[PDB]
């Protein structure tokens, strides 16, 4: 169906400074990309829908910004609590998925 | 009578029934799937900039008001009930004239599930605006767009939603292709927020991709423009004492590319910039006329004689380079 | 607006696995159930997709067959079945509901299965 | 006496007569019959794709409630009962823009039978739509249809037949089209599936067979004239010039004027039709006749326009053989 | 009011306009005149032509019965909705409007003995069949048929005053092409599915010049 | 505000909009104005014209006798479809419309003294009786009547309010005319017998005069230069005989064009208007240049005479035609 | 519940109200604030006259009977309520054709603050009517308006305002005719008489310039270009008679035919337009230009290698010189 190609696999910086993650479609999909965070010993939870809206409980920091094909989500100042996998998902079809990000210190 | 139960269940529903509120007002916001059966895309009318479309728009909400417990699952009704009850007041954001059928009766479905869970749909012929950009007509593809919306309900009031997943939500029936000029390559959907002076709104939007169609164009503006200067072209291999001939020659072909020129630019908007058509016409235009040209100077210089190296030299060189303003041009938009 | 799943399965390769999970909370008619597939230290996968009120599922194209998702009325609970389970089939597994513009609002806990 | 028993009769039938349910609201699908008697069908279209119908629909039910014992005779009620009692909700699928003509009233029909049976009939006149593959135009046949269908209820609260079975539809007979012969009428029962449901549906359709008669008149005959005036520039001497470069010039722009006239009053379709295929072959052949003189006249600076006077009216005699025996 | 209120009050006491007058008794006869304002354009191309008259009927409705010093009840065309107008419709009309400005052009008389006029203003495109042989040097007879829509033959029955058809100054019409000759009327009876219809023609011989 | 709410009760508890104010004592007086807001474009192949009126009536119903706070009352238009308003038509009127936003374009005021004040806006397509015999130096006289349709003499007469020069008043800055020019109004007042009684009629015909200015230069001018193009050839050689050909085979095509052009955009009438009769003579002037040409090609001092006589020829009938119509 | 609270709140409020008597009827005008969003400008037919316009006309005015002093809410019910209400009496004094949508219902709202507070926006499409002065056409600046007033209520009883002052009118900017082009808007409040009273008056008017780009492609350069082919015959020698001949009367032909043309796309006006003084212009030129030849058969056959050197470049100058004076005289 529809190919997520994320980039890059794992990249690390230190605490306090802008990270940006990217996610890359195959096909159109028009704003209805989903970011999910993957705590270790836990479920997914949604952090952005559409292309850019903060879901209830998400801090200011998550922000992600959309297209037809690209997407990008950036954090402004990182911390130890958001040390955790990222996902690209899609909705414009039948759902997909990308590989993921992983973030260290 | 059997059907009394039948008519104390709608008569219980209908009881205190306020149908000028939504349902969940000061509780939540009412989620409204939408989906959209386009039983034929009608023609596109290229001089008013907007297009014809005949759908089964539907609607979905849900309303707890709307609850009963009767011996059918369904409960499908006429129109009278559904004046009766609040339906959203989706409009057209870029129509422009749309009429709601009602031949014999009102074309409208009304399906109340025991849940409480509705369904509404009609048969409506949205004339919808289409702005378009002609800079490479008759090679040119849109993106006709169709955005509908809640007009008084904001986003914390009425939001909008797909009932199927986004890419199978709007169905254009197989047989229904009421388009002459262009062909409807595919679909695409998006689900975004307006800002307007009252407030946010929730707004749908199915943009209809079109690619025109180049067949009647080659018919009527093309090929008798690639004739014409082919026929300004036999002059070349006249005589040199011809003159009255070539006259001839000179002057019916410019009077053909002039009245192409006007007959082209017809049924069209008038757009301030020069279409691709136009830039056809144009070095058509000056081929011609440099065929008249160039039989002005070699009469000039006509005082026996012999053949003219000008007409020797135009004979190949005029062709040569049609061919490559042709091949430059076909490939410039047609291969674009 | 909690979903529950069940415990972890320890069974034989080859053989047919029951897996389930009971939303609570709100009625799973109005909203769409998913199935994903987490396989330990890779990316997620979609398993299949159904809705409750008419009751047409469907699946990944690389996961018909072997994997169904069936659903009831009165339990407000979406079952599945496994097929032939081999060694890439260990994974842990979440069901997710629909939410705002189809987000896959709320997921399970989570359902390990291994193989052996 | 007699007005006294109708009135409380015809008011104990509508009371408590709920336009909402259907007759046999929870039981089996309400059988219509439908009759049609075509009044006139007028403007066939091809700009705008579309045929004017004039005609008398009627329908034909029944319902319970509407039973009458005492009365031995036909309740033909006025035309505004039709809000208080229930119709279907049959409408038309291929529909543009229609309407119930409303002088001096509005020109619908209720006459309740003694059994329940409810006669309702209404002057309709329609613009349906119909799309039409002039790629034979003129000598094309067009199969311009009307799709019935019901709307809000499914196979299971409406099923559709034609009274008259084959002869529910009179009428079309008598039916002169301006410039068309209406050869065949059928009538179609089906089902139609949507994702709502499956709905009962009727259709009538007409075989449309064109006339090129005045076709024949204006289009043909006078491509055929201009392309016989071609070759009388074959016998005028090459010495003079002038005349044969003025006759082969006013025949390439009779030529292009009469294509370029007619695709006017045509949509603009995106292939190529016989008439039109038609007249490029004459162009060709009065291209080819214009290049044969710059031949003569460049060869010189009497035997290549010898073998004019024979081989021009012997190929273009030939692409009439093929081009009538492919579109006929 | 005290009078001619009380007059309206006491005939409209639950009088059905939906039960033509005498349903099971007698075919209601039905009188009618014409006259007519103008003959419009004659549309050749479309086969139609535009008339306007003052459609006049005059049938018995018996309920409509009062006694009092007042003889005639000349009325507007509030009431004309109230009581049971005959469905008389055009048969060859292609389209037809009534004219609503400033009020809608109707008219309403009833006597006291139960005769019910009633006029209105109409403006008709009526079909007529156009032989194009001999042209332009040919003569043409357009009708105007008129009847019932739902009432048989056997229910309401239509007739022709001796001098129904009345004709104006037949000089500001819009009979550019043509000229009006001759009028002439006739009354048969059309069999169709729902039963048998007497149907009223008005025929309108014209000549081009 | 609410006593205004029972005074306007008490004036419909017991009215009866079916009657005419004092139906069975006297005959009901309407005062009628008409506001020409902008008089419209006339169409000549339909014989009609548009024009926006402010429709004003006013006569005395007793009926609405209040005695309260106020002298009058601006109501808006839901109170006047149950109050008796005349049943005012227009006789030669076509196809006229009551435009409707945002609210139906009605104005009802009700003066202490019982007396109504109803304006309402209007576009009317009248008819107006041309005839195209002086076309297009031609000048019009196209009315407006209008009187009441089921009221006869015997009880509803119409009148004008004011004097009888100040009730068709036009607005100086709205006029849609884009052919004619207003000369004028002339009012008048009549009785009518139709076949179900007395009626009254009030004319109100608009003096229109027909500009030349158009037609001088879409029709006539070309039609002076054709056959002037057509006094070129006298100029020529004796022998030259394919050029004057060329410049004649042309000029009567282009009579010819021009003959139907002219024809267009008018009633199809059986008979001449003052246009054909400008063309015909001159396309006998522009066809005496072909015979001419073929006595001269049958045989120049023919030449030499064609070259005086006839360019005076046609300024002798200019001369003629542009003074007894001009 | 709060679907009740609301519920009984609105049969509270439209319970004896009275729809026949506008707010403050015996004391002072309303104020109605209004302000408008065009959604797009359809057209400008100079045929017709006119041009459509596509707006959000909003209205806000304050009723102290459609106050409610509980829920804390901006109750915006369904359309089917204003019909119930009071709303003024606005119409457009120059609209030709107007309607308000209807799809997929009336589309019109009514927005309750809780003060009094009305706001009632409609979607409505005006074919409002604007005389032009076509002289300079096509190189004209028209100024089309829109008209807005009360019918009924004099400005004892309504007063008409924007809202905003010049920030009542937005979205103009984006509006994009396919021919003219929105240079400026202007809003003007001016209070005029009739006879039965003096009305309030809203007059929105924008200003169209009119691009030639379209006129260059379709009636300017086919002039040009056919005046230019009509000076090769100063260059063919005397004695070929019938192509100096076809030349100058086709020339002719065209210019004419190309004038009937064109002013059959324009209303009936009596006066002359810029285009008019081009083509009638050209003209001359190609009658002319046939008159030298005739001139020099004439003297031929009656120095012609003077004079036609002379006229061989004279018309070309005298031709741009014209084309100068006529540009910078309109541009
Ligand atoms: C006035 C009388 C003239 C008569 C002339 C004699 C008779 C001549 C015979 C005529 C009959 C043949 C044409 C019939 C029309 C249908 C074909 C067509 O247009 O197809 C397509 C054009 O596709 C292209 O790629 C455009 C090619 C343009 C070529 C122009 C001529 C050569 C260029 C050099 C010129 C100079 C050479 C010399 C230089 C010295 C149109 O596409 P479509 O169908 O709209 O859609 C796409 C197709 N699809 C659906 C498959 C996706
Ligand atoms: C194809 C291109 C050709 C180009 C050619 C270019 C060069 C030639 C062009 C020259 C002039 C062209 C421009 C002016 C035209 C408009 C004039 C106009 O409107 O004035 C008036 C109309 O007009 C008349 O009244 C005309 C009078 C008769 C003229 C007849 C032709 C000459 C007579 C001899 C003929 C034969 C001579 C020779 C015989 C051998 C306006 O009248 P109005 O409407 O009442 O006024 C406004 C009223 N208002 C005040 C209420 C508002
Ligand atoms: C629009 C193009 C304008 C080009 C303008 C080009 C203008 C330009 O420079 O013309 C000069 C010449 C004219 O040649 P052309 O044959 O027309 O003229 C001959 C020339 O005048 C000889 O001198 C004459 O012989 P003589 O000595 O008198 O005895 C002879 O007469 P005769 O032998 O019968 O007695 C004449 O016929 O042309 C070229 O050389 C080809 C240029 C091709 C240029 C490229 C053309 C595409
Ligand atoms: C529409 C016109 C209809 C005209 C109908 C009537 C036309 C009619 O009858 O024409 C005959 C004659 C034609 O004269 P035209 O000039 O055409 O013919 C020359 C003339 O005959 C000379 O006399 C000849 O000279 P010559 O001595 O042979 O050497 C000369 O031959 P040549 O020199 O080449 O060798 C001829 O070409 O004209 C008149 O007599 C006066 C015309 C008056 C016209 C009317 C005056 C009022
Ligand atoms: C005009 O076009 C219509 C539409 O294509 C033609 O109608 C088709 O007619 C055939 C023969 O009657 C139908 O086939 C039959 O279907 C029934 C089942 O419904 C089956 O029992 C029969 O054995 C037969 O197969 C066909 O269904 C029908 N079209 C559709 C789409 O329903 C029509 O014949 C054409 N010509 C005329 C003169 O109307
Ligand atoms: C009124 O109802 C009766 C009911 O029997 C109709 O009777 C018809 O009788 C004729 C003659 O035998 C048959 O051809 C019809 O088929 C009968 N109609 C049926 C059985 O429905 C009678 O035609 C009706 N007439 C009117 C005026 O409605
Ligand atoms: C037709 O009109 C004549 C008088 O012109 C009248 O006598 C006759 O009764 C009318 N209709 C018929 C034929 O009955
Ligand atoms: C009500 O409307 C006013 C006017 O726009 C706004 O200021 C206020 O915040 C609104 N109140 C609520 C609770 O929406």
């Amino acid at each position: 169906n529809i190919v997520m190609t994320q980039s890059p696999k794992s990249m690390s910086m230190s605490v306090g400074e802008r990270v940006t993650l990217s996610c890359k479609a195959s096909e159109y999909v028009g704003t209805y990309v989903s970011w999910y965070q993957q705590k270790p010993e836990q479920s997914p939870k949604l952090l952005i829908y559409g292309a850019s809206n903060r879901y209830t409980g998400v801090p200011d920091r998550f922000t992600g910004s959309g297209s037809a094909t690209d997407f990008t989500l950036t954090i402004g100042s990182v911390q130890a609590e958001d040390l955790a996998d990222y996902h690209c998902g899609q909705s414009y079809s039948y759902p997909t998925f990308g590989a993921g990000t992983k973030l260290e210190l | 009578d059997n059907t009394t139960v039948f008519t104390r269940i709608l008569d219980r529903l209908l009881d205190g029934y306020d149908n000028r509120l939504r349902p969940g007002l000061g509780e939540r916001v009412t989620e409204v799937k939408t989906d959209i059966f386009v039983t034929s895309f009608g023609p596109v009318s290229d001089h008013d900039m907007e297009y014809t479309i005949d759908v089964f728009f539907r609607q979905s909400w849900k309303d707890e008001r709307l609850k009963f417990k009767g011996p059918m699952t369904v409960l499908r009704l006429n129109n009278l009930m559904a004046s009766k009850i609040w339906t959203p007041d989706t409009f057209f954001h870029n129509g422009k004239k749309s009429v709601a059928h009602n031949m014999t009766m009102p074309n409208k479905l009304l399906r109340i599930t025991e849940d409480g869970t509705l369904l509404y749909t009609m048969r409506l012929t949205v004339r919808a605006e289409c702005p378009m950009h002609l800079e490479d007509f008759p090679m040119d593809a849109h993106a006709c767009p169709l955005k509908f919306g809640s007009y008084a309900y904001t986003r914390a009031e009425v939001v909008y939603e797909w009932t199927r997943e986004p890419a199978r939500s709007v169905v254009v029936a197989e047989d229904g292709s009421r388009l002459n000029q262009y062909d409807l390559l595919g679909q695409t959907v998006d689900s975004g927020i307006v800002q307007s002076s009252t407030g946010e709104y929730v707004v749908m939007t199915t943009h209809f991709h079109l690619k025109r169609k180049i067949g009647y164009f080659v018919i009527q503006t093309y090929l008798p423009c690639i004739m014409t200067v082919i026929l300004s072209q036999v002059s070349f291999w006249l005589n040199r004492e011809s003159v009255p001939a070539r006259t001839v020659f000179g002057v019916t072909t410019v009077l053909t590319m002039t009245t192409l020129s006007i007959s082209a630019r017809n049924s069209l908007p008038k757009v301030a910039y020069a279409t691709a058509m136009d830039w056809f016409i144009a070095v058509c235009y000056a081929f011609v006329f440099s065929a008249l040209i160039e039989f002005a100077t070699v009469n000039y210089f006509t005082k026996f004689n012999s053949v003219s190296k000008i007409d020797r030299l135009s004979r190949i060189a005029f062709p040569l380079l049609f061919g490559i303003f042709n091949l430059v041009y076909w490939a410039t938009y047609l291969n674009r | 607006v909690q979903l529950q799943q069940s415990g972890a399965e320890l069974v034989k390769p080859g053989a047919s696995v029951k897996l389930s999970c009971t939303a609570s909370g709100f009625n799973i008619k109005d909203t769409y159930m998913y199935w994903v597939k987490q396989r330990p230290e890779q990316g997620l996968e979609w398993i299949g997709r159904i809705d409750p009120a008419n009751g047409d599922t469907k699946y990944d194209p690389k996961f018909q067959g072997k994997a169904t998702i069936t659903t009831d009325t009165f339990s407000n609970t979406a079952y599945l079945q496994l097929s032939s389970l081999t060694s890439e089939d260990t994974a842990v597994y979440y069901c997710a509901r629909k939410g705002l513009r189809w987000a896959m609002d709320y997921w399970g806990q989570g359902t390990s299965v291994t193989v052996s | 006496s007699n007005m006294s028993l109708v009135k409380e009769t015809v008011d104990r039938l509508l009371k408590g007569y709920d336009i909402r349910l259907r007759p046999d609201f929870g039981g089996p699908p309400v059988a219509v019959g439908m009759n049609i008697d075509i009044a006139s069908i007028d403007m066939v279209s091809e700009v705008n794709m579309d045929y004017t119908l004039t005609m008398y629909f009627q329908q034909a039910w029944r319902d319970k409630r509407l039973s009458y014992n005492v009365i031995p005779l036909n309740l033909t009620l006025d035309n505004r009962v039709a809000d208080q009692l229930w119709v279907p909700d049959t409408y038309f699928l291929n529909d543009k823009k229609s309407f119930v003509h409303g002088v001096t009233v509005k020109n619908r029909m209720i006459r309740l039978h003694p059994d329940g049976t409810v006669l309702y009939g209404l002057r309709i006149t329609t613009t349906a739509a119909c799309m039409m593959d002039l790629r034979r135009y003129p000598l094309d046949e067009q199969n311009c249809t009307l799709e019935i269908e019901s709307y809000g209820y499914t196979t299971d609260d409406i099923e559709f037949y034609w009274r008259g079975d084959d002869n529910a539809v009179t009428g079309v007979t008598k039916i002169e089209l301006p410039q068309f012969s209406i050869v065949d009428y059928k009538l179609i029962t089906k089902k139609v599936v949507f994702s709502t449901g499956s709905y009962p549906r009727l259709s009538l359709s007409f075989k449309l067979k064109r006339n090129i008669g005045y076709f024949i008149l204006q289009t043909y005959m006078p491509s055929i004239l201009i392309t016989i005036l071609s070759w009388v520039s074959f016998w005028i001497n090459y010495d003079a010039s002038a005349a044969r470069v003025a006759l082969g010039i006013t025949t390439v722009l009779t030529m292009t004027t009469i294509n370029t006239h007619l695709r006017e009053t045509l949509p603009k379709i995106p292939y190529v039709k016989a008439i039109d295929m038609y007249l490029m072959g004459c162009f060709v052949f009065v291209f080819m006749a214009l290049l044969e003189y710059a031949l003569v006249n460049y060869i010189f600076f009497n035997a290549i326009d010898r073998w004019s006077r024979i081989f021009f009216p012997v190929v273009f005699s030939f692409f009439n053989i093929v081009y009538w025996l492919y579109y006929v | 009011e005290g009078d001619v209120t009380v007059i309206l009050n006491n005939l409209l006491e639950g009088y059905d306009n939906k039960l033509r007058p005498d349903i099971g008794v007698k075919p209601t006869l039905i009188h009618t005149d014409m006259y007519v304002n103008s003959i419009g354009p004659v549309n050749a191309i479309n086969m139609e032509y535009t008339i306007d008259i003052f459609f006049a009927q005059t049938w018995y409705d018996r309920r409509l019965k009062f006694n009092s010093t007042i003889k005639v009840l000349r009325l507007n065309s509030n009431m004309v909705g109230k009581i049971w107008i005959p469905d008389t419709f055009f048969r060859n009309s292609k389209k037809a409007d009534a004219h609503w400005i400033t009020t809608p052009n109707r008219m309403l008389r009833i006597w006291n003995d139960g005769r019910v006029l009633y006029t209105l203003r109409l403006t008709i495109d009526a079909e007529c069949q156009l032989q194009l042989h001999n042209f332009p040097m040919d003569e043409h007879s357009c009708p105007l048929e008129f009847s019932s829509y739902g009432y048989p033959r056997e229910e309401i029955v239509y007739q022709w005053k001796r001098s129904s058809v009345e004709v104006g100054d037949t000089r500001s019409w819009r009979l550019y092409q043509f000229s009006f000759v001759g009028l002439r009327n006739t009354t048969e009876v059309v069999k169709t599915t729902s039963g048998d219809y007497v149907v009223m023609s008005v025929y309108f011989d014209l000549s081009r010049r | 505000i609410t006593i205004f709410t029972r005074i306007l009760d008490r004036l419909l508890d017991g009215y009866d909009n079916r009657l005419r104010p004092g139906l069975g004592d006297a005959v009901t007086e309407v005062k009628t104005d008409i506001y020409v807001t902008s008089f419209g474009p006339v169409s000549d192949t339909d014989m009609e014209y548009t024009i926006d009126v402010f429709f004003r009536q006013t006569w005395h119903d007793e009926r609405l006798k209040f005695d309260g706070p106020m002298k009058i009352l601006p109501l808006n238009n839901l109170l006047a479809s149950k109050i008796w308003t005349p049943d005012t038509f227009f006789h030669n009127g076509k196809k006229s419309v009551a435009h409707n936003m945002t609210t139906p374009n009605k104005l009802l005021r009700l003066v202490d003294n019982g007396t109504l004040l109803y304006t309402m806006r209007l576009t009317i397509h009248a008819e107006c009786p041309m005839h195209l015999e002086d076309f297009p130096m031609d000048v019009h006289a196209c009315p407006l009547k209008f009187g009441s349709y089921a009221y006869t003499t015997a009880e509803v007469v119409y009148s004008w309010t004011l004097g009888k020069n100040k009730s068709v008043e036009v607005a100086q800055d709205g006029s849609r005319l884009n052919q004619y020019d207003l000369l004028g109004h002339v009012v008048g007042t009549e009785i009518i017998r139709s076949s179900t009684g007395e009626y009254v009629v009030m004319t109100t015909h608009f003096h229109l005069k027909r500009k030349i200015g158009y037609f001088v230069i879409q029709t006539y001018l070309p039609c002076i230069m054709t056959v002037i193009l057509s006094q070129v050839s006298f100029w020529l050689n004796r022998e030259s005989v394919p050029a004057r050909t060329v410049f004649g085979v042309t000029t009567v095509l282009t009579m010819t064009t021009l003959s139907i052009s002219a024809r267009n955009s008018l009633p199809k009438v059986a008979y001449a208007t003052a246009m054909d009769w400008f063309i015909a003579v001159c396309y006998a002037f522009v066809f005496s240049a072909l015979i001419e040409f073929a006595t001269v090609n049958y045989f120049s001092k023919v030449d030499k005479i064609s070259r005086i006589i006839f360019p005076v020829l046609f300024a002798i009938f200019n001369l003629v035609y542009w003074a007894t119509y001009v």
